[PDB]
């Protein structure tokens, strides 16, 4: 079973140049992300090698989804887990304005506009986590089943909490392609920061950028 | 080797 | 209104190194894609500048979705619009095995496994086409409404045609992130082919790779 | 200028 109450509990449980600040926040939040994933029903039951594959595959989308939702009441900016706000003007002035504006326009504003709630965010994150397309999984079917149980629970929760909005479920799922795209661009930036040595990159974030 | 990630996932603390 | 019958009609209406063959097929199918998009309800009603933005934003995912669905009865390979089959062995031997295998494992096999039908493919493509996140749209809300009418029609069609499968709609939508990711990697390959000059690139495909 | 795409979209043929 995949009860939304436990997925919400996982969310609640875990609550200077801007690129440096964002990378320092990412490294901090990777530690938190492991503690979050352990609280998602059935995750800790997967083979250790599969838990590693899923977190290596998902971390960037999972962190972006988190800081995006955290930022819904910020004007044209994001709230990092460190408590530092970053405004789009600062992002632009650091050379990362384009990807910053995609986060604001495709994620933060769309989460704000539909008032995405923490159960919904939790369920979208659990869908991301249970990615049956992650390469090298010992048993992709097992992850496919867990993803299906999450989106079944989410749709039930949407139909029960927001029964005035027939399309809310579809609307939630249709942020995932934007998140995928934004995650890939953010990862491209991080690899470049690491190549050029323009930014301190702490140990856990560096490990996530290691080859498999 | 993904040292940190393995360590954090294994640990029951 | 957004009737699935017209979306299906648009699909039906439009029916040597491997990278060269795939690029030659892409150029051919771009011409076809314009004729397809014109047949999608309300598309041709959008400002010309918006029709251009949407097709520039979407073409690669739209072609990949098409050749993926065309390939559901091919063993470990794809069927191009030119009638040439490409097998994964040939893709691997050309240096593009990794992205080729993602297409097979994340798109073709998943379309085959759920027996995705042409109405479903048509609706997913119309969702891709009506991308309200496409930058520079004169009126993103208008595109957001068209996307919402498509996914409303799709979900109704799924609930009516496959009422034995509560999760089919979610399953269809949850291929879109894979498609986004695969489209981005395919575009990265195409830019490299163009940079290195390793492949003939015909005029329409070249235009799609132009700066906006 | 996206010449080909504009031409194909404008044309009613
Ligand atoms: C948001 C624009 C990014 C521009 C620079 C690219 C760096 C990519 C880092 C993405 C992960 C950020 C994690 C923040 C964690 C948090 O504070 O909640
Ligand atoms: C499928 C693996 C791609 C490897 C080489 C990268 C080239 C990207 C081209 C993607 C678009 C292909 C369009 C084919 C059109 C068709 O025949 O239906
Ligand atoms: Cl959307
Ligand atoms: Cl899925």
């Amino acid at each position: 079973e995949m009860p939304v109450d436990r997925i919400l509990e996982a969310e609640l449980a875990v609550e200077n140049d801007p690129v440096t600040n964002i990378c320092q926040a990412a490294d901090k939040q990777l530690f938190t992300l492991v503690e979050w994933a352990k609280r998602i029903p059935h995750f800790s039951s997967l083979p250790l090698d599969d838990q590693v594959i899923l977190l290596r595959a998902g971390w960037n989308e999972l962190l972006i989804a988190s800081f995006s939702h955290r930022s819904i009441d910020v004007r044209d900016g994001i709230l990092l887990a460190t408590g530092l706000h970053v405004h789009r003007n600062s992002a632009h002035s650091a050379g990362v304005g384009a990807i910053f504006d995609r986060v604001l326009t495709e994620l933060v504003s769309k989460m704000r506009d539909m008032r995405m709630d923490k159960t919904e965010l939790g369920c979208l994150r659990a869908i991301i986590l249970f990615n049956p397309d992650a390469k090298g999984l010992s048993n992709p079917s097992e992850v496919e089943v867990l993803r299906e149980k999450v989106y079944a629970s989410l749709e039930t929760y949407c139909k029960q909490k927001y029964p005035e909005q027939q399309g809310r479920f579809a609307k939630l799922l249709l942020r995932l392609p934007a998140l995928r795209s934004i995650g890939l661009k953010c990862l491209e930036h991080l690899f470049f920061f690491k190549l050029i040595g323009d930014t301190p990159i702490d140990t856990f974030l560096m490990e996530m950028l290691e080859a498999p | 080797k993904h040292k940190i990630l393995h360590r954090l996932l294994q640990d029951s603390s």
